[PDB]
Parts: C-alpha cells; sequence; structure tokens
C-alpha cells in the first residue's frame, strides 16, 4: 500500500 | 536443457564460440574484436545471458565455452554458478574457459580474485585475465580467443582439448 | 636491438 | 668574514653553500652565523647555509636550493654545452671528513674519496649517476637495500597505475640499463612483475617486461613455476610465434645469467626440461615453422 | 585441393576424438 | 536609500556580467541612454559603481529592486528547490487578486515586502520578503511564489518558509477564491520539469545472438513504459518504506540521487541491472505525479 | 639479511589461503594516556587515508627542528605556524611506535596530519632498527597543504604517501564489523551508498536501515559469538540484496558499493573516514592498519 | 634481419662491457692504493 495520507 | 558438445555435426571448416555473461555491450564489443579479422575457417559467435541455453533445433555444434566474469559485481558470479549447472562435465575437459575483466583495477574489484581463482582451480579449467575496456587488451584477447578456438576445434593436427588443458593447467 | 626488431615485427 | 656586509650577504651565503665542507664548520663560525641570523632574521640564504651547517655538525647546533639574484649572467651557448657535458619528477633531485656528494663531479674525485663517501638522502639519482653506482656495487648495506626496494617498488606501482607511456618506457629502459650493471637482479622489479604478470596482456610494455625476466635471482624450480612460469606458459601457448621467439630469448638469457652467477643442478635440469617441453609443444603448434626452430637451436647451442 | 586436404585432416582429428570419447564412455601420478 | 542601493549591488554581483545588458533590457527601470553611458568591457567594480551612480541619479526604491531580483530569478530559475501546492473548491481579475493578496499579507502581522511581476503563460511571479512586528522585512532571506491564473496549482521556493507556512497558504487560497489548500509531497529543483509534470505537458550476420527474445521484450517494455519523448528532468527521489520482512516490519528509507533521473532508470533494463518490467514504485513518477513515497505491509 | 626472508615471506603471500575470521571489537573506554580533548578534536572529523613506507631515521625528540624545517619549506614555496605534538595511548602494541600530530595554525587550525600504526607488526617484523614504522597517515585540510607536506616528507625521509583505496569486499567486511559492534546510544542510522557504472553520471542508490532493525537482522545472521566470518558477511549482503529485489525487482548486486555509514563510523572508497564513537576507535585503526601493510606488501 | 640486429646489439653490449671493465679497473687500483695507504699510516 502506497500510504498517500502524509 | 543441458548442453552437450557431441550433439550434432559441425560445418565444413566451421568453428563456433559461446559467450555467457551479464554486460551485453561488453559482449558485443568483444564479438566485434573477435570478428575484426577472419581466418581460413568460418567463425560463428553466440551470446547469451544465462543457462540453460534457449532451445533451438537449428543449433550447430558449440565447440568452445567462454564465461566472462566481472570482479566488479557478485551478480555476475551468481549468474556464472547458476549457469554452470546446465552443462555436462564433458565440456569441462578443455572446452570451457573463464575470462575475468577489470582485474587490473584492484580498487574496483568488488569480489576478491582469490574467489574466482579457487572457483577455476576447483573445476580444473583455464583462467584468463584481461580488460575489455582497453582496446589494445581487447584486441590481444581477441587473437588469443581466436587461436585457442583454432586449437580446441581440431583444425590444427596434433593436440586436443585435454592436451591444451594439460598445457594450461595451474600448479595449485 | 634484436628485441626491438622483434617488437617492430609484431607491429606488422 | 664578508657576511658582516649586508650587501654581499646573500651572494656570500650562496658561495659558502657550495664551498662548505665538514672541516669548515667550526664552532666560532656556527656561533657567529647564529648571531647574524638573530640580527637579520631567518633569511632564506642564511637558513640554507645554517641547514648545511646542521647537516655537517648537528652537535654544535643544539648546544639543490634556490637563491635570489642567482641568474646566470654569463650563460653563453658554448658555456651551456660545457655545463651539460659536465654532467656525465621520476628521478628525485639529489640533495647532498666525509666527501660532499655535490662536489663529486669527476672520476678522479670518486677515486680519491671512495672511502669517505656519504649515502644520499635519496638514491634515485644513483640510477642516472654512475659515480654513486660504483660505490653501490660494493657497499652491501642492509638499510639502503630496503630504502631502495621500497622506493623503486612504489615508483613502479605509481607509474603503472598512472600509465592506464613514453616516459614510463624510458624509465624502465633506464632501470634495465642499470640492471645490466651490478651483474645481479633487483627485487622490486621481481615483485612488480610477479604482481602484474597475471594481469599482463602481453603487449603493454612487452619489450620492457621481457628484459626483466632475464635478470631473475636464482631459485629452486618449485616456487617460481606456480607463481611465474604458469602465466608465462599461458601467454606462450596462445601468443604470436614472434612472441614465442621473444620468450625463448628471454629464458636463454636467464639461463646464461644463472650459469654466470653459479660459476642446485636439479633446478636448472628441471628448467631445461620445462623449456624443452615448451619447445616441442610449440614446434608442433606452428605447423613446424623453422623460425622458432632457429631460436630453439640457438638456445641449445648456448 | 588444399581446402580438400585440410578438411580431410580436420575430419580425421574429429573422428579420432569421437572414437576416444565413445571408448571413454565405458590419482594424479597415474594421469601424469 | 543605502539599503536598496546595497541590495541592488548584491543582486548585480549575483548576475553574471556576460548577461548584465540583458538584465537591463529586462529591467528597463533605467533609460537606455544611461545604459549607453556604461561599457561592459571594463572592470566589474567599475560597472557596478556606474550602475549605482545611474540608479542614484534616478529614485531608487524597493519595487524596482525587487523586480530586478525577480527577473534574475527568472533567468536563472535553477538555484532554489520548489514545492507544489494544490487548491480545490470561476471569475478572475489581476488587479483585485493583487489587492486582496497585498491586503492579507499586510494584515499578516503588520507589513511584508511584496512584489509582483506578470510573466508569459500567465506566470505571476511574487517575491516576498518577511519581516516581524518590530523590524523592517529582510531582503537577504526572500521567498518566491509562482501562481497560474484559474489553475489548481501553485509553486513555492521554500528556503525559509518553514517559519510561517500556513500564513502563505491561507493568503494564497483566500486570494485565489479557493477553499481547500493542501501540500503534496513533491519536491524538485528543475522548475520547468515540474511545470511539465504537473500539467502533463511533456550487420555482421556471423554473430548469432541468443536469448534475443529477452532483449527485444525488455527493450519493448522499457520503451512502452518510458517513451521516445525526453523524460522530464527530475533530480531527487526518496521513498520511506515500512513493510514486513517475510524472508515487526522492517523500516526502509531510500534516496535516489541523479543529475538526470528517468534516464538511468530508463537504461537499467537495457543494461540488465533490473527486471524487464520495473516496479510500479518507479514507473509512475510522472504518472502518479508523486516524488516521495511511503510503503507499509 | 632482512631482504632475503622478506622476499621469502612475500613469495609465500599468495591469494590461496582462506580469509581468517576476525574478532569483534568490544566496548573499550579511552585509555588513560589518551587525552579526551585531543581525540575529540580528532573524532567527528573527515580524514583522508595514505599508506606510507617506514620512516628512515625518525626521532621523536627533535620535533621543533621538524616544525621549523616545514615552516622554512612552506615559506620557500610562498602568518602561519607549524606545531608538532606527541599523542599517547593509540598504539596497538608496545611494538607499534608512538603516534604524533602535525598542525597548521594561522596566527584556527587549517591542516592536520596524523601518523600512526595499530597492531601493525608484520611490517615491524620485517624492518631494521633504524626505521620507524607508522604506515598510516590521516590528512584533514586543504589539498595543496597536503601536497606540500608530502613533498617535504619525500625529500626528507625518502618515502611516499599512496592514496589507499578500499574495494567493495573490504567495505562490506568492515560494514559487518561495525554493525557487530554494540552501541549503547544509536545516534546514527546505518546507511549504504552505491554507484551504477556508467560513463554519464547516473543514479546513486542510498539505502538506510533503522538501527534496531539492522541489529535484529545482524543477530539473526550472527552465528559465531564475538567473531565475524565470511559466511556471515555474505549472508548479510544476500539478505540485503533479497530485500531490495523483493521491494523493487532490482539487482543491487550488479552495483558498486561506494560508501558505508553506521552509528560509530563511516567509510568511503576514495579514502574518506569519519569517526564518531571512541569506544571502538582504536580497533578501527587496527583494521585499516592492515590495509596499509597490504598496500606495502 | 634479426641476425644483423643481434650482431650490432652484441657489438654495442661488448663495447659497453669493455667500458665498464676499464672503469672498474682504475676503481680497483684506487681502492687498493687507498687501502695500502691507510694500512701503512696506522
Amino acid at each position: 500500500i502506497i500510504d498517500e495520507s502524509d | 536443457s543441458v548442453l552437450r558438445p557431441l550433439d550434432k555435426l559441425p560445418g565444413l571448416n566451421t568453428a563456433t564460440i559461446l559467450l555467457v555473461g551479464t554486460e551485453d555491450a561488453l559482449l558485443q564489443q568483444l564479438a566485434d574484436s573477435m570478428l575484426k579479422e577472419d581466418c581460413a575457417s568460418e567463425l560463428k559467435v553466440h551470446l547469451a545471458k544465462s543457462l540453460p541455453l534457449p532451445s533451438s533445433v537449428n543449433r550447430p555444434r558449440i565447440d568452445l565455452i567462454v564465461f566472462v566474469v566481472n570482479l566488479h559485481s557478485k551478480y555476475s558470479l551468481q549468474n556464472t554458478e547458476e549457469s554452470l549447472r546446465h552443462v555436462d562435465a564433458s565440456f569441462f575437459l578443455g572446452k570451457v574457459c573463464f575470462l575475468a575483466t577489470g582485474a587490473g583495477r584492484e580498487s574496483h574489484c568488488s569480489i576478491h580474485r582469490h574467489t574466482v581463482v579457487k572457483l577455476a582451480h576447483t573445476y580444473q579449467s583455464p583462467l584468463l585475465y584481461c580488460d575489455l575496456e582497453v582496446e589494445g587488451f581487447r584486441a590481444t584477447m581477441a587473437q588469443r580467443l581466436v587461436r585457442v578456438l583454432q586449437i580446441c576445434a581440431g583444425h590444427v593436427p596434433g593436440v586436443s582439448a585435454l592436451n591444451l588443458l594439460s598445457l594450461l593447467r595451474s600448479s595449485e | 636491438g634484436v628485441l626491438a626488431h622483434l617488437e617492430r615485427l609484431e607491429t606488422q | 668574514a664578508s657576511l658582516q656586509d649586508d650587501a654581499l650577504c646573500p651572494y656570500v651565503c650562496h658561495l659558502l653553500y657550495l664551498l662548505t665542507k665538514k672541516e669548515n664548520v667550526k664552532p666560532f663560525r656556527v656561533r657567529k652565523l647564529l648571531d647574524l641570523q638573530a640580527k637579520m632574521g631567518m633569511q632564506p640564504h642564511l637558513q640554507a647555509l645554517l641547514s648545511l651547517y646542521k647537516f655537517f655538525a648537528p652537535a654544535l647546533i643544539s648546544v639543490k636550493i634556490y637563491f635570489k639574484n642567482s641568474e646566470n649572467l654569463w650563460k653563453t651557448a658554448l658555456l651551456a654545452v660545457k655545463q651539460r657535458n659536465r654532467g656525465p619528477s621520476v628521478i628525485p633531485v639529489l640533495n647532498s671528513g666525509s666527501f660532499p656528494l655535490e662536489q663529486l663531479q669527476s672520476f678522479p674525485q670518486l677515486l680519491q674519496n671512495i672511502h669517505c663517501l656519504e649515502l644520499p638522502s635519496q638514491m634515485g639519482s644513483v640510477l642516472n649517476n654512475s659515480l654513486l653506482l660504483h660505490y653501490i656495487n660494493c657497499v652491501r648495506d642492509e638499510p639502503v637495500l630496503l630504502r631502495f626496494y621500497y622506493w623503486l617498488s612504489q615508483t613502479l606501482q605509481e607509474e603503472c597505475i598512472w600509465y592506464k607511456g613514453k616516459e614510463f618506457t624510458n624509465f624502465l629502459d633506464t632501470i634495465i640499463r642499470a640492471e645490466c650493471f651490478l651483474q645481479e637482479g633487483f627485487y622490486s622489479c621481481e615483485a612488480f612483475l610477479y604482481k602484474s604478470l597475471p594481469l599482463w596482456d602481453g603487449l603493454c610494455c612487452r619489450s620492457q617486461f621481457l628484459q626483466l625476466v632475464s635478470w631473475i635471482p636464482f631459485s629452486s624450480f618449485s616456487e617460481v613455476k606456480p607463481l611465474l612460469f604458469d602465466h608465462l606458459a599461458q601467454l606462450f601457448f596462445t601468443s604470436t610465434i614472434y612472441f614465442k621467439c621473444s620468450v625463448l630469448q628471454s629464458l636463454k638469457e636467464l639461463l646464461q645469467n644463472w650459469l654466470l652467477w653459479l660459476s642446485s643442478m636439479n633446478s636448472v635440469s628441471k628448467l631445461i626440461h620445462y623449456v624443452g617441453w615448451l619447445s616441442t609443444t610449440a614446434m608442433r603448434l606452428e605447423s613446424n615453422n623453422t623460425f622458432l626452430l632457429h631460436f630453439i637451436l640457438d638456445f641449445y647451442e648456448k | 585441393d588444399r581446402m580438400t586436404l585440410l578438411l580431410r585432416a580436420q575430419t580425421k582429428q574429429q573422428l579420432l576424438e569421437y572414437k576416444s570419447m565413445v571408448d571413454a564412455s565405458e590419482i594424479e601420478a597415474k594421469i601424469e | 536609500d543605502e539599503t536598496v542601493a546595497e541590495f541592488i549591488k548584491r543582486t548585480i554581483l549575483k548576475i553574471p556580467m556576460n548577461e548584465l545588458t540583458t538584465i537591463l533590457k529586462a529591467w528597463d527601470f533605467l533609460s537606455e541612454n544611461q545604459l549607453q553611458t556604461v561599457n561592459f568591457r571594463q572592470r566589474k567594480e567599475s560597472v557596478v559603481q556606474h550602475l549605482i551612480h545611474l540608479c542614484e541619479e534616478k529614485r531608487a526604491s524597493i519595487s524596482d529592486a525587487a523586480l530586478l531580483d525577480i527577473i534574475y530569478m527568472q533567468f536563472h530559475q535553477h538555484q532554489k528547490v520548489w514545492e507544489v501546492f494544490q487548491m480545490s473548491k470561476d471569475l478572475f481579475d489581476m488587479k483585485q487578486f493583487k489587492n486582496s493578496f497585498k491586503k492579507i499579507l499586510q494584515r499578516a502581522l503588520k507589513n511584508v515586502t511584496v512584489s509582483f511581476r506578470e510573466t508569459e503563460e500567465n506566470a505571476v511571479w511574487i517575491r516576498i520578503a518577511w519581516g516581524t512586528q518590530y523590524t523592517k522585512p529582510n531582503q537577504y532571506k526572500p521567498t518566491y511564489v509562482v501562481y497560474y491564473s484559474q489553475t489548481p496549482y501553485a509553486f513555492t521556493s521554500s528556503s525559509m518558509l518553514r517559519r510561517n507556512t500556513p500564513l502563505l497558504g491561507q493568503a494564497l487560497t483566500i486570494a485565489s477564491k479557493h477553499h481547500q489548500i493542501v501540500k503534496m509531497d513533491l519536491r524538485s529543483r528543475y522548475l520547468d520539469s515540474l511545470k511539465a509534470i504537473v500539467f502533463k505537458q511533456y550487420m555482421d550476420s556471423r554473430i548469432i545472438h541468443e536469448n534475443i527474445v529477452e532483449k527485444e521484450r525488455v527493450q519493448r517494455i522499457t520503451q512502452e513504459t518510458f517513451g521516445d519523448y525526453p523524460q522530464p528532468q527530475l533530480e531527487f527521489a526518496q521513498y520511506k518504506l515500512e513493510t514486513k520482512f517475510k524472508s515487526e516490519p522492517l523500516r526502509c528509507l531510500i534516496k535516489f540521487s541523479s543529475p538526470h533521473l528517468l534516464e538511468a532508470l530508463k537504461s537499467l533494463a537495457p543494461a540488465g541491472i533490473a527486471d524487464a518490467p520495473l516496479s510500479p514504485l518507479l514507473t509512475c513518477i510522472p504518472n502518479k505525479r508523486m516524488n516521495y513515497f511511503k510503503i507499509r505491509d | 639479511p632482512l631482504q632475503k626472508r622478506l622476499e621469502s615471506v612475500r613469495k609465500q603471500s599468495s591469494f590461496i589461503l582462506t580469509p581468517p575470521r576476525r574478532k569483534i571489537p568490544q566496548c573499550s573506554q579511552l585509555q588513560e594516556d589518551v587525552d579526551p580533548q585531543k581525540v575529540a578534536f580528532l573524532l567527528h572529523k573527515q580524514w583522508t587515508l595514505y599508506s606510507l613506507t617506514p620512516l628512515y631515521k625518525f626521532s621523536y625528540s627533535n620535533l621543533k627542528e621538524y616544525s621549523r624545517l616545514l615552516n622554512a619549506f612552506i615559506v620557500a614555496e610562498k602568518n602561519i605556524k607549524v606545531i608538532f605534538s606527541t599523542l599517547l595511548g593509540m598504539k596497538g602494541t608496545q611494538r607499534d611506535p608512538e603516534a604524533f600530530l602535525v598542525q597548521i595554525v594561522s596566527k584556527k587550525v587549517l591542516w592536520t596530519g596524523w601518523f600512526c600504526c595499530v597492531f601493525g607488526d608484520s611490517l615491524l617484523e620485517t624492518v631494521s632498527e633504524d626505521f620507524t614504522c607508522l604506515p598510516l597517515f590521516l590528512a584533514n585540510g586543504a589539498e595543496s597543504n597536503t601536497a606540500i607536506i608530502g613533498t617535504w616528507f619525500q625529500k626528507t625521509f625518502d618515502c611516499y604517501f599512496s592514496p589507499l583505496a578500499i574495494n567493495a569486499f573490504n567495505l562490506s567486511w568492515m560494514a559487518a564489523m561495525w554493525t557487530a559492534c554494540k552501541m549503547d546510544h544509536y545516534v546514527a542510522t546505518t546507511e549504504f551508498l552505491w554507484s551504477v557504472p556508467c560513463s554519464p553520471q547516473s543514479l546513486d542508490i542510498s539505502f538506510a536501515i533503522h538501527p534496531e532493525d539492522a541489529k535484529a537482522l545482524w543477530d539473526s545472521v550472527h552465528k559465531t559469538p564475538g567473531e565475524v566470518t565470511q559466511e556471515e558477511v555474505d549472508l548479510f549482503m544476500d539478505c540485503l540484496y533479497s530485500h531490495f529485489h523483493r521491494h523493487f525487482k532490482i539487482h543491487l548486486s550488479a552495483t558498486r558499493l561506494v560508501r558505508v555509514s553506521t552509528s560509530v563510523a563511516s567509510a568511503h572508497t576514495d579514502g574518506k573516514i569519519k569517526i564518531l564513537c571512541h569506544k571502538y576507535l582504536i580497533g578501527v585503526l587496527a583494521y585499516l592498519t592492515e590495509l596499509a601493510i597490504f598496500q606495502i606488501e | 634481419s634479426t641476425k644483423e640486429s643481434k650482431n650490432e646489439k652484441l657489438k654495442e653490449d661488448l663495447e659497453r662491457e669493455q667500458r665498464w671493465l676499464d672503469e672498474q679497473q682504475q676503481i680497483m687500483e684506487s681502492l687498493n692504493v687507498l687501502h695500502s695507504e691507510l694500512k701503512n699510516k696506522v
């Protein structure tokens, strides 16, 4: 999962 | 597909060489140096990245096996020992040779040359040191490979592959 | 001398 | 006494730097020169003369130098050719009742002062100066052996790494010329050739390499073959026929040198058997070419 | 002509090598 | 004023003398006759002293000096690192936009040195020099913001903006008549490549090669993934990963540094270093418009 | 004499023997003779490596004479001074000679030179009494000063400095060596740097691991306690390569390692050394001291 | 051609050998006379 939340 | 030296018949005064390695550009340049001059016998050059060799019903005899190894990368090593499991022991009787590149630059040699020396001595195969980058060294290795091909192919009467192996054998 | 001669022979 | 004059002081210092021997370094002169240094300060000419005095008499002090206005006003062309005939960086510049080394400019001077010679700080200039080579031939001194060994070995390493050429070839030719003298081989060249032979292509400086193998110290034919003759055979079985004649000449010269030095027998017998095996193998190899046969037979006559 | 005889010789050495290989299909001092 | 004089002197010293004339042609604050009075073949000290004389003959101010600095930035546009801000959630006017932005930044604390300069392709360049409640704004630590009219993106050079980041963002979004403003994690130095990426505006038959199918497949895959067009000039990448080992998750942190990325990555597969299909973490840099990544198991 | 047995011992020196295992250094506090201020000046600084042939007729007493001679040489080459100091406590054995420092002070130290040898006895076993064996030189300052000092030393003591190089094998071994070392305060995450071989400058991969994850992986691949073996290093590299390939399907193994940094120290192939923790400092020297011998022999 | 080249090479080497032999000769008489003078002096 590429965490896009930062 | 395990390769065998005694599968088919060769052409009329025809010789073939095989180069297995990782650097494609270096292999192409080495083959260019191979075919800069042509002797009386016609010469075929094959280049591959790994073994077993791709299947081809039209494959002629491969009279010589040459593995190029770069001391700059362990990946080339792992390639060599993985590819070594797809050839019979009969090739090891003088039909196989190892050429190390970049050995002169001791700073750039990633793996130590003692490792490849031990690898070659384990299988009792000729070991050659050269630098493909230098044009002069590459050319010298070019006539060297052409003439060792002439010796192993049986073109010159008197010696065979096991004879040259007993010639090029290391003491230890 | 003769060694320089042999070297100029490989130059050919 | 002309050091008191401050108009003549630099020129007098430059003259005394050339004229001073060990006998001239008297305590009164050291004291007066120190007082003059205290008066004028650490001037370059004063410091050069004082360094010479320290070299000659270190006990009195604790208790190749540029001088200003030293342009040669009298430098004609014929004086230049005579100055260059007066001398019979890869080579370090030489820096000095022992006889001063700078004063050594004639053969009779060396003949008179051979006993009281002093070892140079750097002996690289010994190579191109045959005068010091005469004393080197018999000095048999342990420390200078190691000093020259490390010198020449690191010089060979740096030259080889910098090459990858004409200056390197000329330097190796000078080394070979010096090797012709002393009637014995060096060890720095031996170690360099051992290190570089496996990596050697056979054509970088073939002329230079093949003349060093001629001067190889005598050793049993059981340690050199695993390290030296294996790659020699590797090249020999695959290189040009002229290269074969070349290595044949090199090995016959080695045999000549070894016999000359000896004048044990198992080693030379094994060497002869090995070279004969190479001979017959190559004689088969080249479709029986008489060009190599000539070298075979000449070697066998030797 | 010359090409014919050199091909003949090369075939001779190849046949000898193949005969040796098929015969061999059935320490160090001994080898030396 | 001496402050503006030394500011102009410093900016000129930053400008290479080989293009100073062009600067004047782009500055146009001084009359062409004054330019003719100065020759550019003479010494650097002489030319800067003559330029100081020329600007002192006229009335030197802050707006003209800021415009000169802005145009110097335009000609170089290579000395700073740029970040990209996105606005979200249709009538535009230059004058009222400038008025609103100026009013907001004046209301920020009490004052700020703000200068505007319209450029081609609707590139309004804004130079901002920050100052506190009790000090004149400093001209030695400036910041630059590039705005495109009626667009959801803006560019900012962050040299000292970390002091007060939300202020600039809220001012920009209120001036742009946009509600939500966010900062995507994308940072680079080649500003033109950022422009392109954000808008998506970008024989010896004797030899018998074997495994040629592998070579033709890898080159075809590389060409399809990258393309014949010159890839955007991107210079820095960094992935922050935290994934299970599967061989307590391992936390990895990689940085890719290259004077020309997307080209060495383009040559990895032909050189055989990586597999024929590259991982999506490297094949979507222009696609996903993302430069910094985070990976979890 | 010494030359004959020296010839024999380097004749026996062939690349046939197995690489011996190395004992992991333990937490060792600075020695009593070691001045904390001197090493603190030495530590947290960048050093360039040089290999040296043994000194000829070197005395530790006439240090002022050496200082004035260097000053005279410098002024001949041309408000600076040269200071010689003697540093105690950093010799591996009593056989290893005393170490010393040379400093250039502008009447603010600008150039520092360190001559030392730790656990280096093979050179000391093949040397006569006249010589002094300190084959390790560390330089910190301008390159011109280093060249001048080298020229003076070449003229004086009949020796050269050779720029010592570190290959990928040695750098990986030393990386494993310090990651085996126990650090109470993990103040710097381990970091590796690579360089793809290409004539144009290309991507340079930097790979960083959290110190806890690195220590856990090491202890997982740690078999012989208190010792490091070639199999341990090889499995360490293999695990890192497998992790990288699982992440990105990129064979990092086909790349040249160029720089390795950990919590205690950092090394670069060109000959750059950075030291942070004193607890292993001495042992560090010993290891690199062997490389000087390996360059001399 | 190799035969000539080695002929002149050997001639040159022989001339150099006589040169070295001559020089070391007076070297030997000088060393011997110096040794005798030192022996007589003491």
